[PDB]
RNA sequence: CCCGGCGAGGGGAGUGAAAAAGAACCUGAAACCGUGUACGUACAAGCAGUGGGAGCACGCUUAGGCGUGUGACUGCGUACC
RNA sequence: GUAACGGGGCUAAACCAUGCACCGAAGCUGCGGCAGCGACGCUUAUGCGUUGUUGGGUAGGGGAGCGUUCUGUAAGCCUGCGAAGGUGUGCUGUGAGGCAUGCUGGAGGUAUCAGAAGUGCGAAUGCUGACAUAAGUAACGAUAAAGCGGGUGAAAAGCCC
């Protein structure tokens, strides 16, 4: 899997996209 | 006719022919116990106490059974502090059978 | 004198601490080591 | 006398078939067949075959007198589900449980 | 043996008329809530409604002391935006004087299902006549 | 020597699930919830073996005060009258006489009234 | 052999010590999900228990106020790590 | 949202003074039971009708035990007249536990006293498998669009014409 999604976390949800691949 | 007596720190109100579960006595299972400390003998015309014992009355009972009651469970629990105890307990009793009230 | 009738002397065969076996053995939850710090870690403790 | 018919490993969820099996419990079998005939569920088609097979197993094996029979005991149990893969968005894999049933109809005239 | 428990299906109840004319509100209401619970009976069990039926009449002529007739305020909240509503003692007397005795007694009764089934044995009236003459209410001097 | 755990673990779980019967939901079906429920019932049993004596004492005193006021004396004056007469009858038996034998209780109230003055 | 679609699945018959061994096959636990029965529940508020406790159901002994199941109502009671 | 007695209510059911009553804890006492330490009557493989005192407890120290698998005892003892395992019931120990049987199971178990441990799980966003919950809910993947007659078939919006 690999789509990212937060402004800046390691893995949260968020509709943005530079922080986030679980 | 009923009567109030006192055996194991507790008091009992009893009639002619009941079975009473008392605390354990050092009496064998065939001897007729005599409670001479009787607090009230009652009827239509009743002998109460003045001074705390009825001087001219006595209760006699046949000792039926020695035994132990239900097993009760003691649980000591201290939350978040790493402590519990489980313990069992059965209490001794003596079932006597009241054979005579002497007013 | 048979093989199921021998027995050691009393005080010869003490059991041994098994650490981490519940509330009632006295040595569960960190087992004699206390709480956090260098001594309670695996392989910890300072040198001689 | 009890007479049992089963559909084991029926390809329907147990929740769907119980909703049709609760229509015809305690009914006479002549009335239950018409209830299942004019019911617009797929489970009605599944459970009507089991009811008709229980009627026929009664008639052929021991039985009596089709006017007498009642549907005394009907129940659906859960069967072995199939495990399938369903791809979703963003490389996530869900599983599909393809749930099966066991349908049991006991018919008995008394 | 065991302590006696009054069975709730053989409890004998009575009917009482109390005239609330000129008596103090809470000093009458506590004897009301005492007899409604059954504290005057030697067979009193706390989980059983052993109390009595009580009929209160002339409840618009109840007396309060001090300056409480123009200054004792009852508050209820409706459950809304503004919600808080506010009526004094003599407004309650002019408006529905049964609720004065009933609020006092319901406050002096226990909470829960059994306290409500105790409150159900209270028949308050703002007049001198009632409707339970079939019940033969013997007169109570409270 | 390798020791499998399943039999003694199953016995230790079945004891706790057997002591959890009657409970609601996972408290009677699930070992994690039922263990906490069984220990909580144990704490309640310990606390309420103490609470029982207090509650029965309350009930006996309420019935003695009820029947004494049925006879015209308060509780405190009546217990004062039974102390100033040296009468050792406890409150369980006085509540039992207040329920079952009202004439004997009237006799005890007359005794305590005569001793009270 | 009978139901069904020259189905799947089942009911008999038969093999067997056993089909409470039928191949989705020794034993068959628990979570989970049902059917039937007994009791409770639609004016009553919260770690769901505990202490008391009516009624009901079912075994009792040949009355005896006790067992088993439910638990109206009531005091206390804010999980575990 | 009454919201500065907990509440109802109270002109005392408020405040001060004098008392006597009474309620009130797991405190003290009564009755029964268990255990730890120090010591007297009878007396040893010392048991106690005894009797002084003590017995909340985290980190931690000390003492005593239960259960599991495997080894000796044991080519012994139980067991197809039913073992292990599973599921109820009853009895019993202060506890971990133990004993006996109903049913299921269908071939192995193991007394006592010693020995050795991969020896006891509820947590580690533990690991594997199974099954829940949300829920029969979202969705069924381009808004290019279908309608009828006949055929086949157990059954046709979708197949063939």
């Amino acid at each position: 899997t690999c789509a990212r999604c937060d402004s800046x976390s390691r893995c949260g949800a968020x509709g943005k996209x530079s922080g986030x691949a679980s | 006719m009923y009567a109030v007596f006192q055996s194991g720190g507790k008091q009992h109100r009893v009639s002619e022919g009941q079975t009473v579960r008392l605390e354990k006595l050092d009496i064998a299972t065939g001897e007729t116990v005599e409670f001479a400390e009787v607090l009230m003998i009652a009827n239509g015309e009743e002998v109460k106490i003045g001074v705390p014992f009825v001087d001219g009355g006595v209760i006699k009972a046949e000792v039926v059974a020695h035994g132990r009651g239900e097993k009760v469970k003691i649980v000591k629990f201290r939350r978040r502090k790493h402590y519990r105890k489980q313990q069992g307990h059965r209490q001794w009793f003596t079932d006597v059978k009241i054979t005579g009230i002497s007013a | 004198m048979r093989l199921n009738t021998l027995s050691p002397a009393e005080g010869s065969k003490k059991a041994g601490k098994r650490l981490g076996r519940g509330i009632g053995s006295g040595l569960g939850k960190t087992g004699g080591r206390g709480h956090k710090g260098q001594k309670s870690r695996s392989g910890g403790g300072v040198r001689r | 006398m009890e007479t049992i018919a089963k559909h084991r490993h029926a390809r329907s969820s147990a929740q769907k078939v119980r909703l049709v099996a609760d229509l015809i419990r305690g009914k006479k079998v002549s009335q239950a067949l018409d209830i299942l005939t004019y019911t617009n569920k797929k489970a009605a088609v599944l459970v009507k075959k089991v009811l008709e097979s229980a009627i026929a197993n009664a008639e052929h094996n021991d039985g009596a007198d089709i006017d007498d029979l009642k549907v005394t005991k009907i129940f659906v149990d859960e069967g072995p589900s199939m495990k399938r893969i369903m791809p979703r968005a963003k490389g996530r894999a869900d599983r599909i449980l393809k749930r099966t049933s066991h349908i049991t109809v006991v018919v008995s005239d008394r | 043996m065991k302590t006696f428990t009054a069975k709730p299906e053989t409890v004998k109840r009575d009917w009482y008329v109390v005239d609330a004319t000129g008596k103090t509100l809470g000093r009458l209401a506590t004897e009301l809530a005492r007899r409604l619970r059954g504290k005057h009976k030697a067979e009193y069990t706390p989980h059983v409604d052993t109390g009595d039926y009580i009929i209160v009449l002339n409840a618009d002529k109840v007396a309060v002391t001090g300056n409480k007739r123009t200054d004792k305020v009852y508050y209820h909240h409706t459950g809304h935006i503004g919600g808080i509503k506010q009526a004094t003692f003599e407004e309650m007397i002019a408006r529905r004087p049964e609720r004065v005795i009933e609020i006092a007694v319901k406050g002096m009764l226990p909470k829960g299902p059994l306290g409500r089934a105790m409150f159900r044995k209270l028949k308050v009236y703002a007049g001198n006549e009632h409707n339970h003459a079939a019940q033969q209410p013997q007169v109570l001097d409270i | 020597a390798r020791v499998k755990r399943g039999v003694i673990a199953r016995a230790r779980h079945k004891k706790i699930l057997k002591q959890a019967k009657g409970y609601y939901g996972a408290r009677s079906r699930v070992y994690r919830v039922a263990f906490q429920a069984v220990i909580k019932a144990g704490q309640y049993a310990y606390r309420d073996r103490r609470q029982r004596k207090r509650q029965f004492r309350q009930l006996w005193i309420a019935r003695i005060n009820a029947a004494a006021r049925q006879n015209g004396i308060s509780y405190s004056k009546f217990i004062n009258g039974l102390k100033k007469a040296s009468v050792e009858i406890d409150r369980k038996i006085l509540a039992d006489i207040a329920v079952f034998d009202k004439v004997a209780f009237t006799a005890l109230v007359e005794k305590a009234k005569a001793a009270l003055a």
